[PDB]
């Protein structure tokens, strides 16, 4: 049971703050 | 040019004695409470944050928070959160928790508290309409963006 | 893996509720719900048993969020320093909670930074010392990684 690495490695900059 | 959230921005950091109740070991650093007063912790601060950042550069200013300011990394990590990103908002942030002893600040134009970001999503017409008081309609759609 | 056991043994009745180390940055409301470790660890199970596809990492911290009230940016980072093992997220949060840490420095299977930075040395000392830790296999399957 083993979440796809590209996956999440994106998902993390995904979800970090963007400075305005 | 003006605005009425300069009340939130304008509080004299004289009147706030120096370190606040509020301000735990938690929270903030030795450096920190090295500080002589809380203007020069907020002169240091407007220091930090008029520096130049690229949108992707959150990693460093927190870093630079730390360093310059004796702000924890995962206290600066949840006030830019707070914040949608808008790094002007952070003298605001401060100054008020300071002054009214809270965390984060429930009543400031600009930060957005748990409770507002569940009335954002809640679709209940009353409870976004007082958000949009609050924040305004820009800080509204930003804050949407924020959740896509 | 097996002789790996004994990180995974730790009883959630030995950890008062909520943890010191859980904090508002990290979990939501619906965490502090909850009526002791136990009840926690059992939900995360329980999510966790579900058939995820290696595809599906957003579903995943979604109903991680929803569920148990890991916030949904602390569930990534973990998975990411799982390698995405998801077999090994229960025996992060009862080590991070057991020893009060964040993450757990000393635990196989839990890559820290300076793993992630020793990643990048030639000294075969420097290689044989994460190979002791996390294992030959997970340590060429951290190289792939690290080398994208």
């Amino acid at each position: 049971k083993m979440i796809d690495f590209a996956t999440l490695s994106k998902l993390k900059k995904k979800y970090q703050i963007i400075l305005d | 040019d003006f605005s009425n959230e300069d009340i939130y921005d304008n509080i004299d950091p004289d009147t706030i004695s120096f370190p606040p109740k509020i301000a735990t070991t938690d929270l903030f650093l030795p450096l920190f409470f090295h500080f002589g007063s809380t203007r020069q912790f907020m002169d240091k601060l407007h220091e930090v944050i008029s520096g130049d950042y690229e949108p992707s550069q959150a990693e460093k200013l927190v870093q630079d928070l730390c360093d310059e300011t004796g702000i924890r990394k995962n206290f600066s990590t949840s006030i830019l959160t707070c914040l949608s990103g808008d790094l002007m908002v952070f003298p605001r942030y401060f100054l008020n928790m300071f002054k009214d002893n809270v965390n984060p600040p429930p009543n400031v134009p600009g930060i957005w508290t748990h409770d507002d970001d569940e009335s954002l999503k809640s679709n209940d017409q009353e409870q976004i309409r007082k958000l949009v008081k609050k924040h305004g309609t820009g800080r509204m759609e930003m804050r949407k963006r924020f959740f896509e």
